């Protein structure tokens, strides 16, 4: 009951749990330290893909027993971002996720800093305390980026 | 008989040689052990991509059509306009 | 006694032959090993290519949803002008 | 000079070749009897992904030699098929495929027998005998399916 997983670059990290999580359960420890989105890794063992449910136990995982993680390209939902140039941008996220979340992705591509941003939704302006849900912005919805 | 001590030490250095081949051979079987272990992840892998394309596909497709109809849909309130004052 | 020194000859002998299968099967299975492992190169690149076409259907797709926004706000406009009238 | 070219799935392809002659060369060759469009085929020798400008000697390719080809996902160009009122499918098409060959390609993704297929593209009826050059279609274009 203290096991590692491994990305196709090396990078090992250590995650403290016992012999009983599920797949998920895993999955959403793994989003607790490294911050990776729980839908967009996939985890395998002794040669195949682990299912989310079916507990650790089960797939004879062990203690110090050497697991590998695969991050996807995508992560189940998108939203779009429009910019001051009128660049669309996909965003990658899920829906609690604060505006802070949303900004921080959008300094990823754009560069931006999470300062110069003013979220425009339908009308109304967006504030970094409340998450996507609470605007309530289903997949696909686009985003505006305006003057701060 | 001279010989024969010569042939049993003969033998018995060839026999060692033969264990140190095996031990150098066991000891990269190791290696080759826990590198063959990122094959089975290096397909894993290929195939989340590929879905992942396809899942882009779509996506993309259900955007062709909800432009083509917006397309036609547009041009009639075109037409409906024009037939208006 | 020469009668012993012969008795070690033939025990030995029948080491080499011994060693010398954990030998070729080592070896064997060493070269299996080294088939299976000049793929990850494949494997590497594969997963790469797929990323590649992934990211080019994102952007197609990209590109469209800014149509859709397009065409979207400008049947807005033209219904605008048609509630009059 | 011969060499084997193997996707990583099964399937290998012998070919005989100069090596003078460059990548985009051989993966002309790999078209002209397999058909995959040269821009939906990478190679691969020694780890490295060859490239179109350079010759099989730049890559110390010799006779009775490996190259491994890896199949892509799309190709630059793709079109739309709109069966008029149903669902709508992507077409990876070239500039220089047939009418006939489109025909196929939608057999390939929705069963319809080329006899019974009518194309028509912004107006006009597409011939079998023409391409898509012919008349001016290009990635992105949609076609109608009757």
């Amino acid at each position: 009951m203290q096991i590692f997983v491994k990305t196709l670059t090396g990078k090992t990290i250590t995650l403290e749990v016992e012999p009983s999580d599920t797949i998920e359960n895993v999955k959403a420890k793994i989003q607790d330290k490294e911050g990776i989105p729980p839908d967009q890794q996939r985890l395998i063992f002794a040669g195949k893909q682990l299912e989310d449910g079916r507990t650790l136990s089960d797939y004879n995982i062990q203690k110090e027993s050497t697991l590998h993680l695969v991050l996807r390209l995508r992560g189940g939902m998108q939203i779009f971002v429009k910019t001051l140039t009128g660049k669309t941008i996909t965003l990658e996220v899920e829906p609690s996720d604060t505006i802070e979340n949303v900004k921080a992705k959008i300094q990823d591509k754009e560069g931006i800093p999470p300062d110069q941003q003013r979220l425009i939704f339908a009308g109304k302006q967006l504030e970094d305390g409340r998450t996507l849900s609470d605007y309530n912005i289903q997949k696909e919805s686009t985003l505006h980026l305006v003057l701060r | 008989l001279e010989d024969l001590r010569q042939q049993l030490q003969q033998a018995e250095e060839a026999l060692v040689a033969k264990q140190e081949l095996i031990d150098k051979l066991k000891e990269e079987a190791e290696q080759h052990k826990i590198v063959m272990e990122t094959v089975p992840v290096l397909k894993a892998q290929a195939d989340i991509y590929k879905a992942d394309f396809q899942a882009e596909r779509h996506a993309r497709e259900k955007l062709v059509e909800k432009k083509e109809y917006l397309q036609e849909q547009l041009e009639q309130l075109q037409r409906e306009f024009n037939k208006l004052k």
